[PDB]
């Protein structure tokens, strides 16, 4: 079934969740189906995108000497997790931040599952004249307009699919980095950086192995 | 045709939007039989009158009291002025329920049956003391005639319920933030002006 | 919700909340007056 | 192999809430009788009877196993949550052997505060027999605040079941398809479940419960000790108790497994200290049985076609004198609930009879066996349980031949050569009955008879003619002598009532060696006798539910009849549910033997208090003399253990001497419905129907008497509840004042 319309579709899916012979009636129904099985795979992917690019950048940024090393520390040392470590100086304490992070995250997603609910009923609906922006696509992932796409890149039908893989080829790996720096920093107890800088100087002391 | 509480989502059949204060908000399906309706509505803006009139009377001590004057907390209130009152308690309270069953009933009889208590028995009182609609009555509380139209009727009825819906919720607070804090609502005020982003509820030693 | 009010006025609810009054009642009247024998 | 699911199958509503007996055609008409509020509450979760398709019967039943979980993690989280906020778990820490358990905290109303008992520890209150205070020990728990998470975590849990269950039903329902994939359920059930469920458990006991229970019994005091997450954090602290952990995992990877001798053992016996089992034992057990369902769950070949094939296993096993074997039984298995049904209970009921004879005798968690009424408790409810499921199977697996039972697949089978030769089994397993009832209960009252008339050298006994279990007696002393030769890494043995020497807790004995003799010998045959028959009632409804010589048309009549009529003699009780009615009391009966023994044969050869010159039992060791005679039953388990409950009144025990007197009162109301019959009562109510009628208060739901089925089972449930409440009395007021 997999005709390889989609932009990452390589032929890999040995279980069979996006085959649809399941979910065989009509009605909102279950998680796992081609509907949202697709549209959560560039949310974990953009969502990881962002995070694998920030859990390494202030340590670099740190052995470099243009950020204070006062603030370059390791990912799950400045504040979650605080068994591990936590930052002392914020200009508020982490509570009052998850505040801030639920309302204001909880406004974006609220508003997006609506989308994906009922496509365009955002712009609809008043919202502080920012209703330009959301009217949406045919597609729950890839809405575009004015802001999400405010410079339009793919006016061709053919570049945008070429765009639309690149976002989930750069974007899976990521996912997979993701993946190795929790591992890493459990058995290393040390950030990711530093511990490619050991593999690079002793590779064969400094390994899984060891 | 409406704004919503939730952007999108379908609102019910029977919230119409004649009422007032309607966002559709109903996930229970409540009021979703006439005479229920009837009577929540009721309900709903006796909550609310109660509220505005109750919470503005503790702003207006609290204020009084960081001022200078001598007003104590809304809570504890009334165990300290009833200490040294002529009036004990007991012959109190039942001369407030006893002149309320005279209000709180002739009100219900006016739900049961619209324009019943305007027959002219209490006093002679006819043109008045009969409801315009459910819950807003007129005639004598009404004596600006600031309900003889339709237009500016409807609005008013909008801002009645909007500064009541936030004043019942207001009451919620003080409860909320008297337990935490054990002070008045004007001191954690000025807490979180003085100093914003150290005095929130995280750091109350409550809450966590 | 007229559904749910009917199945309200079904026997096992309807007398459900009548056991809550009149064993919270006794109870209440044994709590308060402790332990009546005879009436004065 | 494949996921399938349907779509918003039914809508959620209140609108069936007010119709009553919609699942039935039936009932959804409404009453006219009184009949039709019985029926309702009985017919409700029958779901083969409302409707034919099995697809529908199999979406309501895997969504009505996720209310059972939720119903389940409510009552464990109470437990947690009582356990905080309304115990002495944290003074019964600190002094386990003085202070006793107290879970239940009663109100101050009339009388009633008295049960709150001086129960120690700066609290008063109930007295708890349930282990939940050792559970929790053996886990690292030291504080309140453990234990109200813990009941959080339940009601997040339990809510995610029941709503697992609407959205398994209402908007998400699986298909006949995915349920019938058998082979992939058993590599989930036992890998998933039993694997890596048993391989987390030994992670908590060596990352947790080993580093507190090792402190704990070293006197350290539970507010001094580490918290359990700090241990993982920290691995120079955990290996100050343990020095391998200093080498992490490279042992393991590079299979030097001996290094991790310290904390994986085989130690056996019991801990000197809490007279309970080495943890450390227990984590290397878990870890093991853990690799070995691994391995169990890779069997069947379910989508990558390499493995076993279930129906290939069952229709090659085939023998000369069976025929045709095994063949048309993964059809049935596959399509009819009742068959698994009856199979899961007897072996789901027979485990828990398993688990109660290998917990007394091998105390798992710390200060139990010092708990003699906790240890009592245990024992008669696993028990009780296993009783009961062990009946469902006779009943369920009758409700298979007579409704899911085709002929046309059973030609020649196992199932169909078994029923051809039925007469033989009962008639063969009859003789036995009868055999063992006089070989066994009559040596009762001739020791009775010999002692009455003056003659007790002629009696069974030890200072007689005695008659001792050999083979038991010799299967005690080969595992008692195996760690010199059949297990020589052992450095114990399994448990001390093989052989050995006390081990003492507290001034109280944990376990010490049982010595069978010649009434061991027959109270273990009296239990055969009881078993033996309880099989002679069971069987025998189900192989003649189809057809017998007196009614060669049953299945017709269905499951549950009370009788074809007065013709023939009589047939009255003839169905196969009454052959489950009748065998509930024989299985209460035997149950309760094996619960008298328990009890008399460990007050007097085992518990006790230990004094410098050796053990002070209970009842100064009289099962060996009295147990051998019916009297002594009488006199010196009956007439001599109820003065406990008897002087209850004016104490924290007085529950017990109410509930004593309460179960007899059930136990006789019983007999009312046994005895008589629906023709008496139908008469009486007209006679009550003319004054309701003559005064014009009468109903329009004409009142009718109890059906004669509904007569049976009303009486067999007032009957057990009587006579396994009285024990429940008369053993827990008994064992907490002890002696
Ligand atoms: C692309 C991702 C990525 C990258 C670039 C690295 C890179 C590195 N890892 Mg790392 N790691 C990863 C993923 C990754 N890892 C994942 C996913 C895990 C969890 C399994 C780990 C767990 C881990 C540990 C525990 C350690 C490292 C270490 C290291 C460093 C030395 C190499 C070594 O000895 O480990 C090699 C270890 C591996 C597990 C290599 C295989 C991982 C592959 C490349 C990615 C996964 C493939 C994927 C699962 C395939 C798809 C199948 C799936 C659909 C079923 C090096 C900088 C070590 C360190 O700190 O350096 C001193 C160290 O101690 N890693
Ligand atoms: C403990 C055993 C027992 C008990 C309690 C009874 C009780 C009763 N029998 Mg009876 N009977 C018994 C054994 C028993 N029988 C046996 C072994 C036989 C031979 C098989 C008979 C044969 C028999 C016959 C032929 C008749 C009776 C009748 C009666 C009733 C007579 C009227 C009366 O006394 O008012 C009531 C007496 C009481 C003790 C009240 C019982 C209920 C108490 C008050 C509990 C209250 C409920 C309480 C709130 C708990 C409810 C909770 C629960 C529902 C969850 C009576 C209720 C006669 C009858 O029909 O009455 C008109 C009648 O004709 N019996
Ligand atoms: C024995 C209990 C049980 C069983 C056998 C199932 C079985 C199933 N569930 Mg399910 N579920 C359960 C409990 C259970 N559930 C509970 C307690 C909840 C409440 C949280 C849910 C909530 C739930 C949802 C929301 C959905 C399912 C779905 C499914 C189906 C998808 C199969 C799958 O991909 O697995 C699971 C897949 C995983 C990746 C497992 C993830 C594990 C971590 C914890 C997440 C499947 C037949 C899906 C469905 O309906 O099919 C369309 C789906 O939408 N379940
Ligand atoms: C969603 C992803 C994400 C999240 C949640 C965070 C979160 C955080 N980052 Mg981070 N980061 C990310 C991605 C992310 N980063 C990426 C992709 C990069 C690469 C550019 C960085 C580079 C980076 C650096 C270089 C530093 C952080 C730091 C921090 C911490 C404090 C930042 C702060 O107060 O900003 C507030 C800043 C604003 C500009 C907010 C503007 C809004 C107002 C209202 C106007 C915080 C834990 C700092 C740290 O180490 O903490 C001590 C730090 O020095 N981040
Ligand atoms: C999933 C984790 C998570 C998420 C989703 C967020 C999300 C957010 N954080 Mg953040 N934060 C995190 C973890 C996270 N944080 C952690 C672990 C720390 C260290 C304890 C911080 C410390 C932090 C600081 C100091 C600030 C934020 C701020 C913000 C907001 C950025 C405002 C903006 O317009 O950016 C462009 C945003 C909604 C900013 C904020 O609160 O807005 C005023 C802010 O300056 N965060
Ligand atoms: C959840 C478990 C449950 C339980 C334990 C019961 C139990 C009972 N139901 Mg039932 N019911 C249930 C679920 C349950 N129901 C469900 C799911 C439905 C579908 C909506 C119904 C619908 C239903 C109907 C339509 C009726 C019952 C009736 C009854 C009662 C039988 C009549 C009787 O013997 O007394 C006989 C009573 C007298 C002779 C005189 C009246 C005095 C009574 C005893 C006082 C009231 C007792 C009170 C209800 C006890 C509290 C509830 C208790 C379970 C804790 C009985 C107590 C019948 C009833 O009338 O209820 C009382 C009845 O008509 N139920
Ligand atoms: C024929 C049976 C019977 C009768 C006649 C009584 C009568 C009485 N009981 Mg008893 N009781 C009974 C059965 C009975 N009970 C049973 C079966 C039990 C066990 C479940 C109890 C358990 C019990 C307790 C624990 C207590 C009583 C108490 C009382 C007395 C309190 C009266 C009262 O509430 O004050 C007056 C109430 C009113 C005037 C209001 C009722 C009239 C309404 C409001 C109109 C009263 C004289 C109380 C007592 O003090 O003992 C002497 C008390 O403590 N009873
Ligand atoms: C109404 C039924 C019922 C009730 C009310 C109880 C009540 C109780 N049980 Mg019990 N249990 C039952 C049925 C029941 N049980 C059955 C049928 C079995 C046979 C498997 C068991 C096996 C059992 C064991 C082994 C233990 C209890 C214990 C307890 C006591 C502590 C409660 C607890 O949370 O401990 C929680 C129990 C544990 C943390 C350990 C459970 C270990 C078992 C072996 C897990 C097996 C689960 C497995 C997946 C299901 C069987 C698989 C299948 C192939 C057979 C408590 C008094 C414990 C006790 O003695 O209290 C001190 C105890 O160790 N129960
Ligand atoms: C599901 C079971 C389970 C889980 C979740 C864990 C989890 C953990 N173990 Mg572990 N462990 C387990 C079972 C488990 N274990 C069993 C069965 C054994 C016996 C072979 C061990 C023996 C073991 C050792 C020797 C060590 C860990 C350690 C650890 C921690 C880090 C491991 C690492 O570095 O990679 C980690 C939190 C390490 C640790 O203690 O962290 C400091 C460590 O050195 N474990
Ligand atoms: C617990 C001790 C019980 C022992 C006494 C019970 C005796 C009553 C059983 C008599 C039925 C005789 C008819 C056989 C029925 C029959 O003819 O079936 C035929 C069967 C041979 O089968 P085939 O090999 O031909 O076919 C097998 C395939 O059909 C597989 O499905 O016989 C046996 O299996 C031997 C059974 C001996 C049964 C007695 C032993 C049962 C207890 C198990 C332990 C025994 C050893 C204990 C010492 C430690």
């Amino acid at each position: 079934y997999l005709d390889g319309t989609l932009p990452g579709d390589y032929g890999f899916d040995p279980l069979g969740l996006l085959d649809p012979t399941v979910s065989n009636g009509q009605g909102a129904g279950g998680f796992v189906n081609p509907r949202w099985l697709q549209y959560s795979e560039v949310i974990h992917a953009r969502w990881a995108m962002l995070g694998a690019a920030g859990c390494i950048a202030p340590e670099i940024l740190g052995k470099a000497g243009v950020i204070p090393a006062e603030t370059a520390v390791d990912w799950f040392r400045t504040g979650v997790i605080p068994p591990a470590g936590v930052y002392k100086d914020f200009w508020a304490d982490p509570f009052t931040l998850f505040f801030i992070e639920v309302v204001a995250i909880q406004f974006a997603e609220l508003k997006r599952l609506q989308d994906y609910k009922n496509p365009g009923s955002q712009s609809r609906q008043y919202f502080l004249g920012l209703e330009g922006l959301f009217k949406g696509s045919d597609n729950p992932a890839y809405p575009g307009g004015p802001f999400f796409n405010f410079a339009n890149f793919g006016k061709t039908e053919a570049e945008m699919k070429k765009l639309k893989l690149n976002e989930i080829k750069n974007g899976r790996l990521a996912m997979l980095a993701m993946f190795g720096y929790g591992a890493q920093a459990v058995i290393t107890g040390d950030g990711p950086f530093d511990n490619l800088l050991a593999h690079l100087a002793d590779p064969t002391g400094a390994n899984l192995i060891t | 045709d409406r704004p919503l509480w939730s952007p999108g989502s379908e609102p019910p059949a029977w919230l119409d939007g004649s009422l007032a204060g309607d966002y559709g908000f109903d996930p229970l399906h409540l009021s979703e039989e006439p005479e229920m309706r009837k009577w929540m509505v009721q309900a709903e803006l006796v909550h609310c009158r109660w509220a505005m009139l109750g919470v503005a009377g503790i702003l207006f001590t609290s204020i009084g009291a960081k001022a200078g004057g001598n007003f104590p907390d809304w809570y504890d209130a009334g165990k300290e002025l009833q200490k040294n009152s002529d009036i004990p308690l007991g012959s109190l309270i039942f001369t407030e329920l006893l002149l309320f069953g005279w209000v709180e009933t002739k009100r219900l009889y006016d739900l049961r049956n619209p324009g019943s208590q305007g027959d002219g028995s209490f006093l002679g009182i006819t043109d008045g003391l009969k409801g315009k609609e459910n819950g807003y009555p007129g005639g004598l509380f009404d004596p600006m005639g600031m309900s003889k139209n339709e237009a500016s009727f409807k609005e008013a009825k909008q801002k009645e319920v909007k500064n009541g819906r936030l004043a019942m919720l207001a009451f919620v607070g003080f409860i909320a933030q008297h337990h935490a804090t054990h002070k008045s609502p004007i001191d954690n005020l000025l807490d979180h002006v003085a100093d914003p982003f150290h005095v929130t509820f995280a750091t109350n030693g409550v809450s966590i | 919700m007229k559904d749910f009010t009917t199945y309200l006025s079904t026997a096992p609810v309807v007398g459900l909340g009548w056991a809550i009054f009149t064993s919270g009642l006794l109870i209440e009247i044994n709590r308060f007056f402790p332990d009546p024998l005879v009436f004065s | 192999v494949k996921i399938a699911v349907d779509r918003n199958p039914v809508e959620t509503n209140f609108e069936k809430w007010a119709k009553p007996g919609h699942f039935s055609r039936a009932l959804a008409k409404g009453p006219n009788t009184t009949t039709w509020i019985w029926n309702l509450h009985a017919d409700a979760h029958d779901f083969d009877n409302h409707t034919s398709d099995l697809e529908e019967i199999s979406r309501k039943v895997f969504s009505a196993h996720f209310g059972q979980l939720g119903i389940i993690l409510i009552w464990l989280s109470g437990m947690y949550f009582h356990g905080a906020r309304f115990s002495n778990y944290e003074g019964w820490l600190s002094d386990p052997t003085h202070i006793k358990p107290s879970a239940q905290v009663v109100w101050p109303i009339v009388g009633q505060e008295i049960l709150n008992g001086d129960v120690g520890g700066g609290f008063q209150g109930i007295q708890i027999t349930s282990g939940f205070f050792q559970l929790w020990r053996a886990s690292g728990i030291t504080s309140e605040l453990q234990l109200y998470s813990t009941a959080i975590g339940g009601l997040v849990l339990a809510a995610a079941c029941f709503f697992a269950g609407w959205f398994h039903y209402h908007k998400a329902a699986p298909k006949l398809e995915w349920f019938q994939n058998v082979e992939s359920m058993l590599n989930h059930h036992l890998a998933g479940l039993l694997g890596l469920g048993s391989l987390a458990w030994a992670g908590h006991q060596i990352h947790v419960s080993l580093p507190v229970n090792k402190l704990l019994d070293a006197g350290v005091d539970p507010k001094e000790i580490p918290l359990p997450h700090e241990f993982l954090l920290n691995q120079s602290i955990i290996a100050d108790l343990y020095p391998s952990f200093s080498k992490g995992l490279a042992p393991f990877f590079t299979l030097n497994w001996a290094e991790y001798s310290d904390f994986l053992t085989f130690k056996g016996g019991l801990n000197p200290v809490t007279g309970g089992l080495w943890l450390s034992d227990t984590a290397h057990h878990h870890l093991a049985i853990a690799v070995l369902f691994l391995v169990a769950g890779h069997q069947y070949r379910t989508n990558w076609g390499i493995g076993h094939s279930i129906k290939d296993i069952l229709e090659s096993h085939k023998g000369p004198f069976t025929g045709n074997g095994h063949a048309g039984l993964y059809e049935i298995l596959t399509t009819s609930w009742h068959a698994q049904l009856a199979i899961n209970l007897a072996l789901f009921g027979s485990l828990s009879i398993i688990v109660a004879h290998h917990m007394y005798a091998m105390p798992p968690y710390p200060y139990l066996a010092t708990d003699y009424g906790t240890q009592l408790s245990l024992f008669t409810h696993h028990m009780w349980i296993g009783g009961f499921c062990v009946v469902g199977a006779g009943a369920h697996a009758a409700i298979f031949m007579v409704r899911d039972y085709d002929p046309t697949n059973n030609y020649n089978n196992l199932l169909d050569r078994v029923i051809r030769h039925r007469d033989a089994i009962i008639s063969h397993l009859n003789w036995v009955s009868i055999f063992l009832g006089f070989h066994s209960f009559g040596l009762y009252i001739h020791n009775d008879t010999m002692s009455a008339l003056g003659r007790p050298q002629d009696m069974f006994s030890d200072t007689a003619i005695q008659l001792q279990p050999v083979f038991a007696q010799w299967i005690q002393n080969t595992h008692f002598t195996a760690p010199q030769l059949t297990a020589p890494n052992a450095l114990a043995a399994t448990s001390l009532t093989w052989g050995g020497d006390v081990v003492a807790v507290g001034g109280k004995v944990a376990m010490m060696p049982i010595a069978l003799g010649t009434s061991d010998f027959l109270v273990h045959h009296i239990h055969a006798f009881t078993i033996h028959v309880t099989v002679l009632i069971l069987l025998k409804g189900v192989l003649f539910a189809r057809s017998s010589r007196l009614i060669p048309d049953k299945a017709n009549l269905g499951f549950r009849f009370p009788c074809d009529g007065p013709g023939r003699g009589g047939t009255c009780q003839v169905s196969a549910w009454d052959h489950v009615f009748l065998g509930l009391f024989w299985m209460y009966n035997s149950l309760s033997i094996v619960i008298f023994h328990f009890s008399w044969k460990m007050q007097s050869d085992v518990w006790g208090t230990v004094t410098d010159s050796g053990v002070s039992h209970i009842t100064g060791g009289n099962f060996a003399q009295s147990a051998n005679t019916i009297n002594g039953w009488l006199r010196d388990f009956l007439w001599a253990q109820s003065s406990q409950v008897i002087q209850s009144y004016g104490s924290a025990l007085s529950a017990y001497g109410l509930m004593f007197l309460g179960a007899h009162f059930v136990w006789a109301f019983s007999l009312m419905f046994l005895f008589s019959g629906r023709g008496y009562w139908q008469e009486l109510i007209e006679s009550i129907v003319w004054a309701h009628n003559k005064l014009r208060v009468a109903p329009s739901i004409q009142p009718r008497a109890l059906s004669i089925t509904q007569g049976r089972a009303v009486g067999v449930a007032h009957y057990l509840l009587g006579g396994i409440a009285t024990t429940w009395s008369f053993f827990l007021a008994r064992i907490i004042a002890v002696g």
